[PDB]
RNA sequence: GGAUGUGUCGUCGCAUAGACAGCCAGGAGGUUGGCUUAGAAGCAGCCACCCUUCAAAGAGUGCGUAAUAGCUCACUGGUC
RNA sequence: GAUGUCGGCUCGUCGCAUCCUGGGGCUGAAGAAGGUCCCAAGGGUUGGGCUGUUCGCCCAUUAAAGCGGCACGCGAGCUG
């Protein structure tokens, strides 16, 4: 859980799927996890 | 192949930058003896496929091209 | 895009009203769907037809299609999930229809299946979850995989029969 | 390129995809209004070293070369165009894009090709005899080499409107 | 940064860019979309960002310069006179004004160095290219 | 600052001479490019990005071990 | 033609930007011990030495010894 108020691409593996009113991420590497709340 | 280039021109180390300052230069007949020692590894065709392939390693190291095609 | 729906042998589809009831040999399934999205037989096989071609309908199109494609598969082929137990002394038995697992927890874990799903154990390190409804089968085998998820150090716990597990290693 | 109306009040065109225009010589300096989209696709190709005919809605064909353009500051978008009517025999001073050919022998060691003059003003060229570009070879150039105007090969009949000791292309050192 | 010789103090007022072309000196530029006061330190911050990205060479044109002096409140009061000569120098930037322009770098190389420099600026910016030959 | 939220106009391009995505097979040899260094071998940093074989393979993208290997992409073919 | 002012005590209640407990994600997370971020205000949050002290330093403990609002909460309630 690394809450970065700006969820942008880092590598060619990142996936931006819209959920419960937020900008989330479901990347391959476990460290790469980004959320806005 | 670094063994053959360093002993043909007389290079001890090489070159950090092959653009600003240069090292040496080698002839066309000495490219043939590299093609006769390193022959069971290359899948290259005729003489034209070994005279240029060997000459390409000289560019990175710091050894200038001698003769070649045209005129 | 999604359009063809193969309906083999003893199929009894009755897409009448909002109750798109699909009967068959393995058991009689019932599933509700959208009314504004058209569905019936227009040949030998099956097809779901969407009126609007904007955005809201295209999502519901591929949804309704795959859902009856899963209910039809269920009434003839059926469904079976194959789970594998991994780790020292990790073993599963059976107490009636109930799955009795022993997975490194002080008191053994018992799971009772819902009305329509069945548990099976060939070798006691392999669990088979077979049922009629792919959702319910997914939702159940889901709970068994949750009893002990494969840890990121020794892959210990419940995994799918052919599942791949990446490993970290600390020491 | 096809023009349409010509009123003094631009209220009619402003709301639509149209750009105000003007064409002059010394005998006719009429009012104009053409298409934004059509002008752009064409101008992006042509510029000051090219021309196209403008046929106003009434069947009147005239050849004109672009003299100056004025765009919005807050937007990138052009908002007005000044066309200059072509004679046929003798024209004016034209701004020609200076270009580069071949990798320099100065850009190797740690240099870079600095095109000091992006567009060159050239005296007495000839109409429809206007060169669409101005290619300058740079392979001869080392670090500290300045190519002046009176060192550039112009295409037949053309002369130079700028000083011959003025730097147009230079090879620049690192850092 | 600061200016060499001057007057000491100034004022404040705004309206759309007066003297900022599009393609002078460089190939790609960085244009303001909002009015602001560019602090000496924000330019320096942008410069170093670009200079680092374009390691060796030096082809950065900073078309804006901080010339406006701004003042300050010693700590309290108002029961005294006009104040703080030496607070900070500023460049009055209005939308359209080319702040920076780069040369001898690719579209992609420039896209980034400007994307980086943008994050250090107190206003919204736009990256641009050629086709502006107004008066020379 | 961030976002495959939906609505509408536009600007480049690859495309039934069969694309973008999934799927089976392959992915060079010089060469462990040189230099730099305790090593630096496609991947801690400079210069270049030249050559062969060809249906095709960049002295090379992200991960990896201490450098190797490994695991895949850029590029090529088959079925849709 | 008066809105008593620091600190103590007494009595409370509220916010959460959570000190402890509760649930989670990442970890350079083997385990044990942690770091960091997310959700979480239900209850809980010790006794002394020094100073008018708020604070702070110290002793001895602790699951913890949270931060702030309420006229820097509270003198027609007490101290002084
Ligand atoms: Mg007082
Ligand atoms: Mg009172």
């Amino acid at each position: 859980m690394k809450v970065r108020s700006s969820v942008k691409k880092m590598c060619d593996n990142c996936k931006v799927v819209r959920r419960h009113g937020r900008v989330l991420v479901i990347c391959s590497n476990v460290k790469h996890k980004q959320r806005q709340g | 192949m670094s063994y053959l280039i360093r002993k043909a021109a007389g290079i001890g180390k090489g070159s950090s930058t092959p653009n600003k300052a240069k090292v040496g230069k080698l002839n066309w007949d000495q490219v043939l003896e590299i093609a006769k020692t390193k022959m069971p590894d290359l899948n290259a065709g005729s003489v034209e496929a070994a005279a240029n392939t060997v000459a390409g390693t000289a560019r990175s190291m710091g050894v200038t091209v001698e003769g070649g095609p045209n005129a | 895009g999604k359009q063809p729906i193969a309906v083999p042998s003893g199929v009894t589809v009755n897409a009448q009203d909002g109750v798109f009831k699909v009967k068959g040999p393995k058991g009689e399934l019932t599933v509700p769907y959208n009314t504004e999205l058209t569905v019936r037989q227009d040949g030998d096989q099956l097809l779901v037809e969407r009126p609007s071609d904007a955005q809201k309908h295209r999502a519901l199109h591929g949804l309704t299609r795959t859902l009856v494609a899963n209910a039809v598969k269920g009434v003839s082929d059926g469904y079976t999930i194959n789970l594998e137990l991994r780790g020292v002394g990790f073993r599963a038995k059976l107490t009636g229809k109930a799955l009795e697992m022993n997975i490194g927890y002080s008191h053994p874990v018992i799971i009772e299946p819902p009305a329509g799903v069945t548990f099976a154990v060939p070798e006691p390190t392999r669990i088979d979850v077979s049922g009629i409804d792919k959702q319910l089968v997914g939702q159940v085998a889901a709970n068994v995989r949750k009893v002990r998820k494969p840890d990121a150090y020794h892959g210990k716990g419940v995994r799918f029969v052919g599942e791949q597990i990446a490993l970290k290693a600390g020491k | 390129m096809e023009l349409t109306a010509k009123p003094r009040t631009p209220k009619q065109k402003l709301d639509e995809s149209m750009i105000a225009a003007v064409a002059y010589n010394k005998e006719n300096n009429v009012s104009f209004a053409l298409d934004r989209k059509a002008f752009d696709r064409a101008f992006r190709q042509q510029s000051t070293t090219g021309l196209f005919d403008i046929t106003v809605e009434g069947g009147e064909t005239f050849p004109a070369l672009v003299k100056a353009v004025q765009m919005d500051k807050r937007k990138r978008a052009p908002i007005h165009v000044d066309f200059y009517m072509v004679t046929y025999g003798e024209p004016v001073e034209v701004s020609v894009p200076v270009h580069t050919t071949g990798r320099s022998q100065g850009e190797v060691q740690g240099g870079l090709v600095d095109i000091v003059v992006h567009n060159l003003q050239i005296v007495a060229p000839g109409p429809r005899r206007i060169p669409q570009e101005l290619v300058v070879d740079v392979t001869k150039m080392n670090i500290g080499d300045h190519i002046t105007a009176g060192d550039i090969k112009l295409p037949e009949g053309c002369t130079l409107a700028a000083d011959p000791e003025l730097t147009v292309v230079s090879v620049l050192p690192p850092r | 940064k600061r200016t060499k010789f001057r007057k000491q103090f100034r004022g404040r007022m705004t309206g759309d860019a007066k003297g900022g072309d599009y393609v002078a000196f460089g190939d790609y530029g960085l244009i303001a979309m909002e009015p602001a006061w560019i602090k000496s330190n924000q330019i320096e911050a942008c410069r170093i960002v670009m200079s680092r990205h374009f390691r060796r060479g030096g082809k950065i044109y900073i078309r804006i310069f901080p010339d406006k002096p701004v003042t300050k409140k010693p700590a309290e009061t108002r029961m005294g006179k006009g104040k703080g000569a030496v607070e900070y120098w500023v460049s009055v930037v209005k939308p359209g004004r080319v702040m920076f322009e780069v040369a001898g770098v690719t579209e992609e190389q420039a896209k980034e160095a400007f994307r980086l420099a943008g994050h250090k600026l107190p206003i919204q910016t736009k990256m641009v290219k050629r086709e502006v030959y107004d008066e020379a």
